[PDB]
């Protein structure tokens, strides 16, 4: 199970507004996807962790950190815009044992 | 990075039809098959499990018996299509479709399932011989909740019963009581929506 909170994010614009994701099972092996929805509810991947580091989908302020518990992670978005309004999620994708997709809720970033 | 497209978040579909669903990713030189994986699910069940180059009919669940496969050949191209057989109003929901090669994303899909109402059964009753009663029926089946108009050969709308149950396909039937005489023509109308559509059905009155 993954949870993202806060539940309902404001910062004004050229700040940073930081969410958590929080997951009751982590393993090193896993993918951790973070992700936007659009007004379809159509995912999209903003970054990815895997094997020790974060890399952005096509926007480094995207940013995923580690947090020493390691089952937690702040998913950052830095110098934020009004456009990045919207509902995000953090998602988990297990290969090995079995195949699984596990999504957090939807939490959302209002920027001002 | 690694991207999975879709050229269509959300299918509608025909009742009993044939469903071809797409998920499209990065392909550059020829498929290497050890490196594909493919996950096709739909709320949390196993659809499709493409591993080491090869379908695992194992870890599939028995829902999809004979019904789901994925398109091989289509592959090569960068397709991952899942197409699923004799579609049914069960098949409706959200499908995600998984995709590593080196990188991996996934994306949902809305599956939204029509079936329309051209099956439409009828029946004439003569209620009582002198007044020339008649109870005309109309019934039919389909998806989603259709009402039922009743028009004459003037087509000046009428009153009817209609009672709406399940099967969950829908099946609507409807009763009009009138007065009538030997070929006055009826049309009962079957309006659904989701898309917008008219089906109808002609009665007309035989001899007494």
């Amino acid at each position: 199970s993954l949870t993202f909170y806060p539940a309902w994010l404001t910062v004004s614009e050229g700040a940073n507004a930081t969410f958590t994701c929080s997951l009751s099972n982590w393993s090193e092996d896993l993918m951790l996807n973070w992700n936007r929805l659009s007004p379809s509810n159509q995912t999209e991947k903003q970054a990815a962790f895997s094997n020790g580091l974060s890399q952005p989908v096509q926007d480094a302020r995207f940013q995923i950190i580690q947090l020493p518990n390691r089952h937690d992670f702040h998913m950052n978005i830095l110098d934020t815009r009004r456009n990045d309004s919207g509902i995000y999620l953090c998602g988990a994708i297990s290969l090995h044992p079995k195949l699984k997709i596990e999504e957090s809720p939807g939490a959302e970033l209002v920027v001002t | 990075m690694f991207t999975v497209t879709v050229p269509k978040d959300l299918y509608v579909v025909e009742y009993g039809s044939n469903m071809t669903i797409e998920c499209k990713f990065p392909v550059e030189k020829q498929l290497d098959l050890a490196a594909l994986i493919v996950y096709w699910e739909m709320e949390d069940k196993n659809i499709i499990q493409f591993v080491h180059g090869e379908e695992d009919l194992k870890v599939q669940h028995s829902s999809y018996r004979q019904r789901a496969r994925l398109l091989k050949d289509q592959l090569s191209l960068g397709n991952a299509a899942l197409q699923i057989t004799d579609v049914k109003l069960q098949d409706a929901g959200v499908y995600r479709c998984m995709i590593s090669y080196g990188g991996a994303d996934y994306k949902r899909i809305t599956v939204k399932v029509n079936a329309p109402y051209n099956k439409i059964n009828q029946r004439i009753l003569v209620v009582d011989p002198v007044t020339s009663e008649h109870e005309l029926t109309c019934q039919a089946e389909g998806y989603p909740k259709a009402e039922v108009i009743w028009t004459s050969s003037d087509h000046q709308v009428l009153s009817g019963k209609t009672t709406t149950t399940n099967s969950k396909l829908f099946n609507v039937t409807s009763t009009l009581r009138i007065n009538t005489t030997t070929n006055e023509i009826f049309y009962c109308t079957f309006r659904r929506l989701d898309p917008e559509e008219n089906h109808t059905a002609e009665l007309v009155i035989p001899e007494l």
